[PDB]
RNA sequence: GUACCGAGUGAUCGGUGGUGGAGGUAGAUGCAGAGCAGAUCUUGGUGGUAGUAGCGAUAAUUUGUCUUCAGCGGCAAAGACU
RNA sequence: AAAACAGUGAAAUUGUGUGUGGACCCGAAUGGAUCGGGCCCGUCUUGAAACACGGACCAAGGAGUGCACAUACACU
RNA sequence: AUACCACACACAAGGGAUCGUUUGGCUCCUGGGACGAGGAAGGGCGCAGCAGAGAGCGAUAUGUGUGGGAGCAGCAGCAAUG
């Protein structure tokens, strides 16, 4: 909800910046072997436990 | 190839027509695909084949073994020996009356030519003569 | 035979040491032999190949060819030589890389620090040769 | 009833993020953390060997301890501007 | 490249194939079965009648509990069906071969459907929720398709 | 690895033709984590049942018109409902 | 928890083509109708085809071992 | 049995066994046995030209000195004034 503590807000801000795919240029690099970022999440499928 | 051992030439056909074509398939290998055809003796308490009821198949045993003279003889009337070198044929020089040579599968073309040339001059029968070297 | 027990003879250890090399140890991998004449012009028997030097290819598809070194790939250990290439379905041409040890040096590129590099190695020999 | 309909009432939250260990296990009413016993001075007894090795020295970064080993190897040389103080001492 | 499932000459034949199509396997092979050995213009005419409910596809292998119908009498059976989604796809596929025939320099007539086959493609997974807290499968079954038509010697 | 053909009472062994693209045996001895149909066996993959059972408690929907390229999607006009 | 090579690519299972049969095995044959014999395996049990239990199908894994102490045999 | 069901063989599907390979594991031996009020071990948050995770590093987030010496893996730019 609208009321939040400072500690809860920083957890949300960090959880929101980490939630991104692999940038499209990295895929062209000779040494790079990842397909998809397995740390990506959806609000419909997991809980953060920020509480 | 149509060749015969000269000592048995007038007898070889009687011998060949006399060989059994019986097979000893494993019990119920016809019923489930997980059981292979290879013989194993049945050991069940109730089993109809072990107990030898009429109508069940026959089991292997010593009675079916061939006479000692006929045994191991190829249909051309010779016994076989495996070879892989020129220096192997040298062993057969005393035995060529009854034995013939079969070159091992892994020996390649360039080497096979050298084996066959030696076989011709020593007078030894090679049964894989055509082999891969037909081309 | 090896009598020093601090040096390893394990296949697993020797292989890891090769592929995970860095720095100066990586440079040692790019060495090639000099031709008979250059081994009189200079003391050295072998040097690390650099752009602009002139090389004869002594093994492979491009055997007998001569040309100038265009590029040095350190990560995938290969050298690109002018005029050694393959053509795609498109007609476009791609330089094919050759492993250092299949080359031989015919003329040295003497740009930059090369003359000092050579001097440093010649002195290191004599220091112990004359003793 | 004790199954599905009772699940609807479960909207309160007894644990929050602990400031000593990070583990979302500080019980607000009890005033105690269930992972690390904060605010007690010592850390909690861990239940078994498997679980405690997950939080030992060397599971994180070891920043200070690594530098100390390198300095000991070098003979504790110190800042080169101040060699005279070192040598006197 | 693609290895077609039988050997017919490149001259005097026309071909097409597709992979992982999203028409339903069992419906598609009942369609293909009935138009085998038929002349191409006849095939296209027949499939137009199926879309209008004027004629039907008869069923023989994937046919349990199916409805009976007076249109099935044309093929000596009682059981038939109208699988619109598969028919629209096959019709498009056949029409394109007449373009290829014309452009290649054969006639638009005397072409006969000599070979046609359907294969199963890998499943696409799905789920439905059941009672007592269970989850059950709800998958999709796509297909692969080949056709070859040849000119009659006559 | 796959078709054929030969040898052995049998456990098994040998050859020939396609596929494959870098390693492999014969004799005598040594050490064993050394042979499967079953255990409501363990893990992974696939059938028959079957184009079948079902997918539709609640207020309700029709016509034109544009997109969509084939969404009862959007907009107008009616008919209903909380 | 799973997940090695962008190699090789078995079996279960599916489609198309060509042949042979109506569950299948053993013995003996025809140009051709077939003749004779056979109940479902494993397991406890006096006694199993059982209206006793386990088994839908295929691959891979899967159960008398190591040490100490006396012992009888064979070998040095 | 025109079309169903079964089996055999050839071709196409479906799955990942087998054989070939291994910058990993395990066991024995030898060395080592070096933390913190000068703020440790462990947690969080920031820092890249395009940068999510991981690695490295602290608002000095690639600074200084010594010994060397050729490129920085993609794209744009840098480099014997390193
Ligand atoms: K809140
Ligand atoms: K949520
Ligand atoms: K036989
Ligand atoms: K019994
Ligand atoms: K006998
Ligand atoms: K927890
Ligand atoms: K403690
Ligand atoms: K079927
Ligand atoms: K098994
Ligand atoms: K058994
Ligand atoms: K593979
Ligand atoms: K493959
Ligand atoms: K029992
Ligand atoms: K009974
Ligand atoms: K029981
Ligand atoms: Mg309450
Ligand atoms: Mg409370
Ligand atoms: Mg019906
Ligand atoms: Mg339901
Ligand atoms: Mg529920
Ligand atoms: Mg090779
Ligand atoms: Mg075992
Ligand atoms: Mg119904
Ligand atoms: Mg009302
Ligand atoms: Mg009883
Ligand atoms: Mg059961
Ligand atoms: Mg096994
Ligand atoms: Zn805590």
């Amino acid at each position: 909800g609208s009321i939040k503590t400072r500690r809860i807000k920083v957890q949300l801000v960090s959880a929101l910046k980490k939630n991104r795919c692999i940038p499209q240029w990295k895929r062209a690099c000779p040494g790079f072997k990842q397909q998809y970022n397995f740390t990506k999440r959806s609000w419909k499928r997991k809980t953060l436990k920020a509480c | 190839m149509d060749i015969v051992n000269p000592s048995l030439s007038k007898v070889i056909d009687i011998i060949n027509k006399g060989k059994s074509k019986k097979q000893f398939k494993r019990f119920q290998s016809w019923r489930v695909k997980r059981v292979s055809e290879s013989w194993r003796k049945p050991r069940g308490i109730d089993n109809r084949m072990r107990r030898k009821f009429g109508g069940a198949p026959d089991m292997p045993g010593i009675g079916y073994k061939k006479p000692n003279a006929i045994r191991f003889l190829l249909p051309n009337g010779y016994r076989k020996i495996m070879v892989a070198c020129v220096k192997d044929l040298e062993a057969l020089i005393s035995l060529n009356s009854f034995y013939c040579a079969e070159i091992r599968h892994a020996v390649g073309s360039k080497k096979r030519i050298e084996i066959l040339e030696r076989a011709e001059e020593l007078g030894i029968l090679v049964i894989n003569k055509e082999g891969k070297l037909v081309k | 035979m090896k009598f020093n027990k601090n040096v390893t003879a394990s296949r697993r250890k020797n292989r890891k040491a090769h592929f995970t090399s860095i720095g100066l140890e990586r440079t040692k991998l790019m060495n090639a032999p000099l031709s008979k004449d250059l081994k009189e012009e200079y003391g050295i028997k072998r040097i690390a190949v650099r752009p602009g030097d002139m090389v004869k290819v002594v093994s492979g598809e491009f055997k007998k060819k001569e040309g100038v070194v265009m590029k040095v790939n350190r990560h995938d250990i290969k050298i690109e030589v002018e005029g050694c290439f393959v053509q795609k379905e498109d007609g476009k041409k791609i330089n094919k890389g050759i492993h250092p040890s299949n080359l031989r040096i015919i003329k040295l590129s003497m740009e930059k620090d090369r003359a000092e590099i050579i001097n440093k190695k010649v002195e290191a020999m004599k220091s112990e040769v004359k003793a | 009833s004790k199954g599905t309909p009772s699940n609807g009432k479960k909207n309160k939250r007894n644990h929050t993020t602990c400031c000593r260990c990070g583990s979302v296990s500080f019980h607000k009413q009890k005033g105690k953390c269930s992972s690390c016993a904060y605010p007690e001075k010592k850390m909690k007894k861990m239940q078994n060997r498997k679980a405690m090795l997950k939080k030992t020295t060397g599971t994180g970064k070891m920043r200070h301890m690594k530098k100390e080993r390198i300095s000991r190897r070098a003979g504790y040389p110190g800042n080169p501007i101040l060699k005279e103080i070192r040598n006197k001492i | 490249a693609h290895k077609y499932s039988c050997d017919i000459s490149e001259a005097t034949s026309v071909r097409s194939q597709y992979n992982n199509i999203k028409i339903k396997f069992k419906n598609t092979r009942e369609v293909c079965n009935i138009i085998k050995t038929m002349e191409l213009n006849k095939a296209i005419a027949y499939l137009n009648d199926v879309l209008r409910f004027k004629k039907c596809i008869p069923v023989f292998r994937f046919a349990k509990k199916c409805g009976r119908t007076p249109q099935a009498k044309e093929f000596g059976t009682d059981k038939g069906k109208w699988p619109v989604k598969s028919v629209a796809f096959v019709k498009k596929m056949l029409e394109d071969l007449l373009v290829e025939a014309e452009k290649k320099g054969l006639g638009t007539s005397e072409l006969v459907i000599k070979h046609i086959q359907v294969n199963q493609a890998p499943k696409i997974y799905g789920r439905k929720h059941g009672a007592f807290g269970r989850i059950k499968p709800y998958n999709k079954s796509p297909s692969h398709i080949e056709v070859i038509a040849v000119k009659r010697e006559h």
